């Protein structure tokens, strides 16, 4: 069929929860109170109090 | 032309709070979102170990 990492045909995007990133196993970027949650990049939430 | 002449001889105002009760507020709000998780998971946990009948009996 198609072969997306060659192609390009990306489809499984909306499967991801959330991500998080850590330098030197201590500074959590982007870090500085930036975003809503951000020591994790909340992509999705299931339930939304 | 005497006597009496000594003396002298709508559509809608559209008013709205009629005769209810008087009303009040508070701000305590909503854990009630979690809830409606809470019931759907632990309905698949019901789901989930009827199986595990299932797959015990067909052993």
């Amino acid at each position: 069929g198609s072969i997306p990492y060659l192609d390009g045909t990306f489809y499984l995007n909306h499967t991801f929860k959330k991500v998080s990133i850590m330098f030197d196993s201590s500074v959590s970027w982007p870090g500085n109170d930036r975003l809503l949650t951000p020591n994790e990049f909340e992509i999705k939430r299931s339930v939304d109090g | 032309a005497a006597a009496a002449m000594t003396a002298t001889r709508m559509p809608s105002s559209g008013s709205s709070p009629s005769v209810p009760s008087s009303i009040i507020a508070e701000e305590k709000l909503l854990a009630l979102l979690a809830e409606l998780e809470a019931l759907s998971r632990q309905l698949a946990a019901l789901t989930q170990q009827v199986s595990e009948l299932r797959e015990q009996q067909q052993q």
